[PDB]
């Protein structure tokens, strides 16, 4: 019955500065009954603090927890790079509910990213599917532009993207762009360009090759 | 040094029931509490219910109708069911412990009801579509060997059902500077993911390296060979 809302959704700050995070309760809360998750990528959500202020063994001093009844307050005093991920906050005064979750990626300087592109293999091909993969390697910020050409030409909704989530370590990201093509078309062209845009970069770096040399 | 491992079907036609059960290892049931969380697909956390070593049992309210959660102290174990599942109950499933057993003075309760430690978890997803096993192609390396800088080569794990596939590089041996890209669910139904590695250069003709892909929904093992192009 008792509805948590996190704010603010998504928070972007330089290591070293203070993330303040909220909780707002639909209900009050029963007697402290609250506590903070961190859900760092690929893993599962560990119990960063509960019973409001109580921090859990392993967990270290810098987070705090504060607030009562309806406001709750998360604090990270000195963020570090590894401090980048998602955090749930949850009551159990009454029946269990989480918010929202709010997230936060730590700031670094411009990283411009390192632009690798593979061709399909022939093993592949004889599938009757090329899959040409463009890769962008350790960047920031999250932000970047991918275009395919085949032959000069502009391609579009034949590609699709993943971006991993941000490093623990460097705060970078990496995306890989993956054109799919038939082995038809594929054979019929010669040039295989990807052109990446990214504010690291003074102008678009392009990655191409040519189909069979 | 508590553990918690949990087993179940993470593939499910619609209209069917969801089974899942999780094991406690190194403690006490009676002692805590012990409880089934869901996590959707990049969303939050929904609590689904919680069981005592006594049979006594608390659910969800939206969710209370659907749900059986028992209790088997011969062996340890907590299970959940999930009634007339569907797309929408597509979800990483976890196991947890719950509060903590106190007589005192006296409650006779459970207390601290939030969740250390977390199982494992199990991707359940629920569709019609048939298990089929991946297929792994190269990713090689464009670049010669005396460049002298920083080389890229990977794996492509192309056309597969269920989630998840694990990708390690020479069974593990080699964890820097290696990128897993989350999966793409591809206009085909079939999913797809490439794993990249970023290595010195001027290992591209002493060092062999081999992308290990598992798939356990089809119990799919590869070892590829990746090698420069001729
Ligand atoms: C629990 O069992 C684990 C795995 O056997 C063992 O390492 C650990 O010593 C036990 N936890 C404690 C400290 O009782």
């Amino acid at each position: 019955e008792i509805v948590l809302t996190q704010s603010p959704g998504t928070l972007s700050l330089s290591p070293g500065e203070r993330a303040t995070l909220s909780c707002r309760a639909s209900q009050s809360v029963s007697a402290k009954n609250l506590a903070w998750y961190q859900q760092k990528p690929g893993q599962t959500p560990r119990l960063l603090m509960y019973g409001v202020s109580l921090r859990n063994t392993g967990v270290p001093d810098r987070f705090s927890g504060s607030g009562s009844g309806t406001d709750f307050t998360l604090t990270i005093s000195r963020l570090e790079p590894e401090d980048s991920a998602v955090y749930f906050c949850q009551q159990y005064g009454t029946s269990p509910t989480f918010g929202q979750g709010t997230k936060v990626e730590i700031k670094r300087t411009v990283a411009a990213p390192s632009v690798f592109i593979f061709p399909p293999s022939d093993e592949q091909l004889k599938s009757g599917t090329a899959s040409v993969v463009c890769l962008l390697n350790n960047f920031y910020p999250r932000e970047a532009k991918v275009q395919w050409k085949v032959d000069n030409a502009l391609q579009s909704g034949n590609s699709q993207e993943s971006v991993t989530e941000q490093d623990s370590k460097d705060s970078t990201y990496s995306l890989s762009s993956t054109l799919t093509l038939s082995k038809a078309d594929y054979e019929k062209h010669k040039v295989y360009a990807c052109e990446v845009t990214h504010q690291g970069l003074s102008s678009p770096v392009t990655k191409s090759f040519n189909r069979g040399e | 040094q508590v553990q918690l491992q949990q087993w179940g079907a993470g593939l499910l036609k619609p209209s069917e029931t969801l089974s899942l059960t999780c094991a406690v290892y190194n403690e006490s049931l009676s002692a805590f509490s012990w409880s089934w969380i869901r996590q959707f697909p990049g969303q939050g956390l929904e609590w689904i219910g919680e069981i005592d070593h006594t049979t006594s049992s608390n659910y969800n309210p939206s969710l209370k109708r659907r749900i059986n959660i028992s209790i088997d102290t011969s062996k340890k174990q907590f299970s959940l069911k999930l009634y007339s599942v569907t797309a929408a109950d597509t979800a990483v499933y976890y196991c947890a412990r719950g509060g903590r057993k106190v007589y005192h003075a006296y409650w006779s309760g459970y207390v601290n009801n939030c969740f250390d430690p977390w199982g494992q978890g199990t991707l359940v997803t629920v569709s019609s579509a048939s298990t089929k096993g991946p297929s792994v192609f190269p990713l090689a390396p464009s670049s010669k060997s005396t460049s002298g800088g920083t080389a890229a080569l990977g794996c492509l794990v192309k056309d597969y059902f269920p989630e998840p596939v694990t990708v390690s590089w020479n069974s593990g041996a080699l964890t820097s500077g290696v990128h897993t890209f989350p999966a793409v669910l591809q206009s085909s139904g079939l999913y797809s993911l490439s794993s990249v590695v970023t290595v010195p250069s001027s290992s591209l003709g002493t060092q062999t390296y081999i992308c290990n892909v598992n798939h356990k929904p089809s119990n799919t093992k590869v070892d590829k060979r990746v090698e420069p192009k001729s």
